[PDB]
């Protein structure tokens, strides 16, 4: 849905406006289809489980599936006599309470969706961003035909830098060292003994891929995290320019319109943020930020 | 809702649901839910990568085994001969014409082939009948005087 | 000629690489940097298949007494034995060949 | 004279590998067309058309019998509409938009 | 050397690890 | 960062005590050395 | 063809053509080709050229020529000296397994039905026993069918059938701490009369790879040669023969991957003192050529032996969760619940034999119940559902070529062959296969 | 390690500086001496020889 | 469809042939040994849904023995796994002589070969599946045979397409011809009355009426010539009106 449509539209515009690379829409939709099947695979087992709501004091017991399918209604016979209307509104309130509960779990699992899909789009933005050639400017800088002028307001920002100025440090290195610490451990005194302890067998199981027999589902071996160094990988524009320039122009044109509209999004989210915390005004008063150009 | 109930089997009127007993407990134990957050339904450990096990939603048209073994291997050989040519353990950025533009001497690979692929064949063909060896011979040569 | 120029592939040889060539094509493939020339991109499998295409292009027909691989009679005679040999799945694959 | 293809984003070279093959070869009652009609950002009819061709590529490659009732089970609406179009205007074949 | 002197002298030898250490410094400070 | 957090999570969760869960050893200004500084020349100032 | 007598077909050259075409196709699929070892020498004996009946000039032996060619194609061209003795032994074991699979399903179903009719009998007789077992919960307690490491083997179960082990009931999950080794692949024992330090592996894989005799299997073996060394027929002891009971203890690491043998200890501790440790043999075939008869002196060998010669050797505390299942021939079978690689609620291990009541009481320090239900093993965890001994045979018998390097017989090549995403050829994820 | 970690961080930096500076100073010395002896080799009298006969100079440098 | 001990348990929904009245069965047994489904008589009225095609409830209704039961049909079973409906004529046994109530609320209902011959469950019957054990005894069944023993006694030698003569089963489709992905939709003319009657093909240049027009379009190739030479296949343009022209192609 549009959370992940917004997210990947802004990532598309990123991997293009931050590097001359284009994401193949084959991929752009393999991403959204993986989120949609995330939700189908949640909804599947969500439909094998129940939420129970109950109306006043628990007289009406509505049994439901978290998606909101009313399955059963055990009633107190002091309710059969209310009316036809008030029976309706009471079972409806019991349904509504159960729906509140099921949707509580539904939103407790949509955050798991956010988080698996995030672990998913990690190595892609980490690809575009955790490379020596990744740099921005301050959003206030009057970017001029030849570079970026300066800001005037709120002097001295704090330019971060996410990358070690030292030699390269990559997650594959970190994970290989992770297994090496794991190795030295399962060699060490507390290592070999904790491994024979439940705390060790539990870890082995819940995290040992190379131990899945021939047949079991899941990762059947250990995987390094993914590496997509954008500014050092022409992604698609190579294939597009080779085959046909028409598709090239339009694919880059979309990626650019997408980043443009995610910019318009940041702009209007900021616009409300200011009209909220008292920075801006509800109708143009400061024209010279548009009329002096 | 009235028809959700109908397809839900009508209201089952069970007497005394939320009615409490003298000792403060309810008669007719309530209905109890079995719902939580599913803890093993990340779709990625499912629709994984086909040949490796990097379970995510990114396409990476890999390279065949063999055409990566030999490929990267002879790249290592070519780099060890271009950049570190005199074998002193030092990478000389300025090798000669002959080092920069000499193809590596790993054409011993086809010689290994010539020993362990074609040679046992060349012993095995001591059992073929001559007319066929000569026929496939002249055929692979292109000199076949078939009298029209 | 068919066995030679199609199925006896090992009898084919590629342009043998130089080592600056090997290292540089590795270096501009395993990472496509900015502003690459268009001379680093023609792969050896596309090159093998283009060479076989040129083989089939320059196959010629005439009496084989000259430098020719074969005559129309030789070639269509092979075609006929084969097209008689073709079974169902053979004909599925052949008609797909025609269609594509 | 065959060097351009309209809609250059969904090429055919990347559909000869069945998308999430061994996930709907594992319970094709749990995997309608609507779960994978997200995999292609194209029009809906053309996406189902790709899906049936995909199941075919997949069954062929597993070397198992295809289910020739899959086109029917994907275009059921269209299937019954052809059936009733025939039964109504007594023709055979498929209904074209000029007859709607 | 002392620590500050190690910094001031490596700051002419190894651009990288010094830029690194100075960043880790600013961050552990502003924490 | 997030990858080490994956590590730390595993370790703190199951009881794998090496590397990042195991506390790195710091050296202390020695009991005699009135030096307030880290000195690369001088080892015995920094005691464990 | 150039010949008036022979028929224009040469099966020798055609089969060589088939091999070369396989190699050609793989060079095209992969771009490279594994150089078939210097041990790869094509056998062509099974190939026979045609025979042409004279009075008719029509072939006599066509299916003959064909089966010759197909045998020569199946047969890879390299003998034993290519294969590590580990390769060789695992291979022979797989061969023997698929050799006995028919009789295995036979005897296993027969045995299942015998234990089943034992169940039917206890339930039927007497009339008072039937009047007790009339109840559904009582009868379903009485015995349950459960997959064994061989196949679906019924388990006895009762309050009285499970209290002797101290078991609460079959649906009661329980942790345990147990004695094992700090490294089972490393079992040390010095044989006194021998004084040779054998480092054993007590791991069931290499326990089998020498003929199936796992650690703790209790056996009887027999002898063919005379222990008095006397050819004479006056007074001889071993012509009558001796029957040596033994128990397997693992694989000794010598120094040759092939020349290890199976280690087993005399159970008569008198002979464990005087005669000494007995090795079994370098393989299944080896032990069986070495010994006239080797047999499990128990039915079934599910009886699992304590190792006393290694009692002091087992110093590790294994923290093993489990879940009761049944007690067949008075020997408990349990369902462990922590397995490596199964991080879901499906992967409960199969029914496993644990030693008899005495072994529970002795090696079982802690056994603390719970309450639970019998969750059968899943597909991948089920062994006779997952016994891949056959494909293992194919794997190993084509293991060598993977060791040699790949080179492209279409030489001069550099481009790495671009294999494509999701291609049904290259798909390896066998999530359920 | 949890209140004053940066102590271990500085310790690592001193470890690096120790095990680094001498091959580091070494590289710096070799390189500066190389560029300086290039400057003096250009300033040498072979410059005057080349100036009076270039083609000979390239010839002999290509020869040896 | 599941096995707990090898014996298969299918989930299905029995339905009146009009799918009006339906009755589900969670985990029923699949015995490939009884050639008919034996459902309790109580459903003979639950699934008697009198439609028009079937005036009374069912079509066939015959007092059978196995007389115990009423053999009735046709009832539209639908198994969870399968997408094809399985139409049966189940025996409707009464629950008196045959109290099918095995346990508390269970039933002891079993799905018959009368069905397994219509499901994809049939493939579990040819040696290799999950029902070849439970198959009854006969000379074409060796009970405990190795599946590979049966396949090789039939003629298994190698893998699938192991020997290089047999093509690869995945070059079987090197191209799917999906017209709007590749070069657009054909230009479809007809010569006849309809699209379905007339044919794709215009009449080639050789017609008696076209040869004057072709002669002109040859010699005066730059003026516009009257005639029928256009309704031909041969056309002045580089592009000839030969069928399956892709009229929206990017590059023609």
């Amino acid at each position: 849905m549009e959370v992940y449509r917004r997210i990947t539209e802004r990532v598309r515009g990123a991997l293009w406006a931050h590097h001359g690379r284009l994401m193949s829409e084959r991929q752009f939709h393999r991403i959204l289809a993986y989120v949609y099947n995330n939700k189908y695979e949640h909804q599947i087992r969500f439909d094998r489980m129940e939420v129970v709501g109950r109306a006043w004091e628990g007289r009406v017991e509505v049994v439901t599936t978290p998606a909101g399918y009313l399955k059963r209604v055990r009633v107190n016979p002091c309710l059969e006599e209310l009316s036809s209307y008030r029976q309706q509104q009471l079972i409806l309130a019991a349904y509504a309470d159960a729906c509140a509960q099921g949707r509580r779990l539904m939103e407790k699992a949509e955050i798991n969706i956010y988080k698996q899909f995030l672990k998913d789009l990690k190595p892609i933005v980490m690809g575009i961003r955790d490379n020596p050639e990744f740099y921005t400017v301050p959003e206030d800088s009057v970017e001029t035909v030849g570079g970026t002028l300066h800001m005037g307001q709120g002097p001295t920002p704090t330019t971060y830098r996410t990358i070690p100025a030292a030699k390269a440090h990559i997650p594959v290195d970190e994970i290989r060292a992770r297994q090496e610490w794991e190795k030295k451990w399962l060699n060490s005194p507390q290592g070999q003994s904790w491994a024979l302890t439940l705390r060790g067998k539990r870890y082995f199981a819940l995290h040992g891929p190379q131990y899945r027999p021939r047949g079991a589902p899941g990762a059947k071996k250990v995987t390094m995290p993914l590496d997509l160094p954008a500014p050092y990988t022409s992604m698609d524009e190579r294939r597009l320019l080779k085959k046909n320039w028409m598709a090239y122009l339009d694919n880059k044109h979309v990626a650019e319109v997408m980043w443009t509209r995610a910019k318009i999004a940041d702009r209007e989210k900021l616009q409300r943020r200011l009209q909220e915390t008292g920075q801006a005004w509800h109708r143009p008063i400061n024209k010279e930020a548009v009329s002096r150009w | 809702i009235s028809d959700m109930v109908e397809d839900a089997g009508g209201l089952e009127v069970v007497p005394g649901l939320g009615e409490l007993d003298a000792k403060g407990t309810p008669v007719v134990p309530p209905l109890q839910s079995n719902a939580h957050v599913p803890q093993n339904v990340s779709f990625y450990e499912m629709a994984r990568h086909p040949w490796e096990d990097a379970a995510s939603s990114w396409r990476r048209d890999g390279f065949t085994e063999g055409s990566l073994a030999n490929y990267e291997a002879q790249y290592r050989a070519a780099e060890r001969a271009v950049y570190d040519e005199e074998g002193r353990g030092g990478h000389n950025y300025w090798p000669s014409r002959e080092a920069s533009e000499g193809v590596t001497s790993e054409e011993k690979d086809a010689a290994l082939l010539r020993e362990r692929l074609f040679k046992p064949l060349e012993e095995a063909l001591s059992g073929v009948e001559p007319w066929a060896r000569n026929l496939r011979r002249s055929a692979s040569d292109g000199k076949l005087g078939y009298k029209t | 000629w068919y066995l030679q120029n199609i199925l006896s592939v090992e009898l084919l040889k590629l342009p043998s690489r130089t080592n600056a060539e090997k290292v540089a094509i590795y270096r501009n493939q395993k990472h496509s940097l900015s502003s690459k020339k268009k001379g680093e991109a023609a792969q050896d499998d596309e090159i093998l298949a283009n060479i076989i295409k040129e083989r089939w292009r320059t196959l010629e027909f005439g009496d084989r007494d000259a430098g020719y691989p074969c005559t129309f009679s030789d070639y269509i005679q092979f075609l006929n034995e084969w097209f008689k040999s073709l079974d169902e799945e053979g004909m599925q694959r052949l008609r797909e060949h025609f269609d594509r | 004279r065959l060097r351009y293809e309209i809609n250059e984003d969904y090429k055919v070279r990347d559909e000869l590998g069945p998308e999430l093959f061994a996930l709907w070869s594992k319970a094709p009652e749990r995997w309608p067309p609507e779960r994978l009609s997200k995999m292609y950002g194209l029009d809906f009819t053309l996406v189902r058309k790709i899906l049936v061709w995909h199941h075919f590529k997949a069954c062929y490659d597993a070397c198992v019998e295809p289910d020739w009732t899959l086109p029917k089970r994907l275009f059921a609406l269209e299937w019954i509409r052809d059936v009733r179009a025939r039964k109504h205007g007594l023709f055979y074949g498929k209904m074209r938009f000029a007859e709607q | 050397k002392m620590m500050v002197h190690v910094i001031e002298e490596l700051a002419l030898r190894d651009d990288g690890l010094v830029m690194d250490i100075q960043y880790i410094v600013r961050e552990n400070r502003r924490n | 960062k997030a990858e080490h957090i994956e590590t730390v999570e595993r370790f703190k969760q199951h009881g794998i005590q090496v590397g990042p869960v195991r506390a790195p050893a710091t050296g202390f200004i020695a009991a005699n050395s009135k030096s307030l500084s880290y000195f690369t020349r001088r080892p015995e100032e920094v005691v464990y | 063809t150039g010949e008036v007598q022979k028929v224009p077909f040469s099966p020798l050259q055609f089969r060589i053509d088939m091999e070369m075409n396989k190699y050609r196709r793989q060079q095209k699929e992969e771009g490279a080709v594994r150089v078939p070892p210097a041990m790869w020498r094509i056998d062509t004996s099974a190939i026979v050229p045609y025979k042409v009946d004279p009075k008719t000039k029509r072939v006599i032996n066509w299916r003959e020529v064909k089966e010759g060619i197909e045998k020569s194609f199946l047969s890879t061209g390299l003998p034993k000296e290519a294969y590590t003795g580990s390769e060789w032994r695992e291979m022979l074991h797989l061969k023997s397994i698929i050799a006995g699979r028919a009789a295995k399903a036979a005897e296993l179903e027969r045995r299942l039905h015998t234990d089943k009719v034992k169940l039917l009998e206890v339930s039927s007789k007497s009339k008072i026993a039937s009047e007790t077992n009339t109840s559904t919960g009582s009868s379903n307690s009485s015995s349950i069918i459960f997959p064994d490491k061989d196949g679906y083997h019924v388990f006895d179960t009762s309050v009285a059938s499970l209290r002797p082990f101290g078991v609460s009931q079959s649906g009661a999950v329980f942790q345990s701490v147990t004695h094992t080794y700090p490294s089972p692949h490393a079992v040390l024992y010095n044989d006194p009369v021998h004084g040779k330090q054998f480092i054993l592996d007590t791991t069931n894989e290499s326990c089998h790879l020498f003929g199936g005799f796992e650690h703790g299997d209790r056996l009887l073996i027999r002898a063919r040669k005379i222990d008095k060394n006397d050819n004479n027929p006056n007074s001889v002891l071993a012509v009558k023969g001796n029957e040596f009971e033994v128990i397997v203890v693992g694989v000794n690491k010598e120094g040759s991957d092939s020349e290890w043998q199976l280690c087993a200890m005399h159970v008569d501790p008198a002979l464990q003192r005087e005669y000494g440790l007995v090795f079994l043999g370098t393989d299944c075939v080896d032990i069986h050529e070495r010994w006239a008869s080797v047999r499990y002196a128990a039915a079934a060998p599910h009886v699992k032996g304590r190792v006393t010669l290694l009692e002091e050797r087992r110093t590790a505390r294994e923290e093993s969760l489990g879940q009761i299942v049944g007690v067949r021939d008075g020997v408990l079978f349990v369902q462990w619940r922590l397995l490596r690689g199964g991080g879901s609620e499906m992967d409960r291990s199969v029914a496993e034999p644990i030693g008899t009541v005495e072994q529970v009481r002795n090696a079982y320090q802690i056994t603390e119940q719970g309450v639970e239900e019998l969750m059968h093993p899943p597909s991948w965890r089920t062994p006779f559902r997952n016994d891949f001994a056959e494909e293992r045979l194919e794997e190993l018998r084509q293991a060598p070529f993977k060791r040699e390097n790949w080179v492209s017989l279409i030489q001069g090549r550099y481009t790495p062959k671009l294999k494509r995403f999701g291609y049904t050829q290259h798909t390896t994820m066998d999530d359920f296969e | 390690y949890r209140t004053m970690p940066m102590l271990s961080f500085y310790q690592r930096i001193l470890k690096h500086y120790s095990d680094n500076v001498q091959p580091l100073r070494q590289k710096a010395q070799n390189s500066v001496r190389g560029l300086a002896r290039v400057l003096e080799n250009e300033r040498s009298a072979a410059m005057e020889e080349f100036r009076r006969n270039s083609e000979r100079y390239w010839r002999n440098v290509l020869e040896g | 469809f599941r096995m707990k001990g090898g014996e298969m348990f299918v989930e299905y929904k029995i339905m009146s042939r009009d799918h009006r009245r339906s009755i589900r069965v969670e985990d029923a047994i699949v015995d490939p040994s009884v050639a008919r489904t034996v459902v309790p008589l109580s459903w003979l009225e639950q699934l008697r849904s009198p439609s028009l095609r079937l005036h009374t409830g069912y079509h066939m209704e015959e007092a059978v023995y196995v007389p115990n039961a009423i053999l009735a049909g046709p009832v539209v079973l639908s198994i969870t796994g399968q997408s094809v409906p399985v139409v049966l004529n189940p025996y409707f046994v009464p629950d008196d002589t045959w109290g099918i109530r095995r346990n508390r609320d269970e039933w002891d209902l079993r799905l018959g070969m009368d069905a397994i011959e219509q499901c994809t469950l049939f493939s579990e019957l040819r040696p290799g599946g999950l029902l070849y054990n439970k198959l009854p005894s006969s000379q074409n069944v060796t009970r405990h045979e190795p599946v590979r023993a049966t396949l090789q006694r039939y003629g298994m030698k190698c893998g699938l397409a192991e020997s290089p003569l047999v093509p690869r089963p995945w070059t079987r489709m090197r191209y799917m011809f999906i017209d709007e992905l590749q070069r657009g939709p054909k230009l479809t003319e007809f010569v006849g009355h309809n699209p379905r009657n007339g044919t794709q093909w215009r009449f080639s240049q050789h017609s008696k009426y076209f040869r004057i027009g072709v002669w002109r379009e040859t010699i005066r190739r730059n003026d516009m010539n009257e005639g029928l030479h256009g309704h031909s296949s041969w056309q002045k343009s580089p592009q000839q009106a030969v069928p399956e022209v892709r009229l929206m192609a990017p590059y023609p």
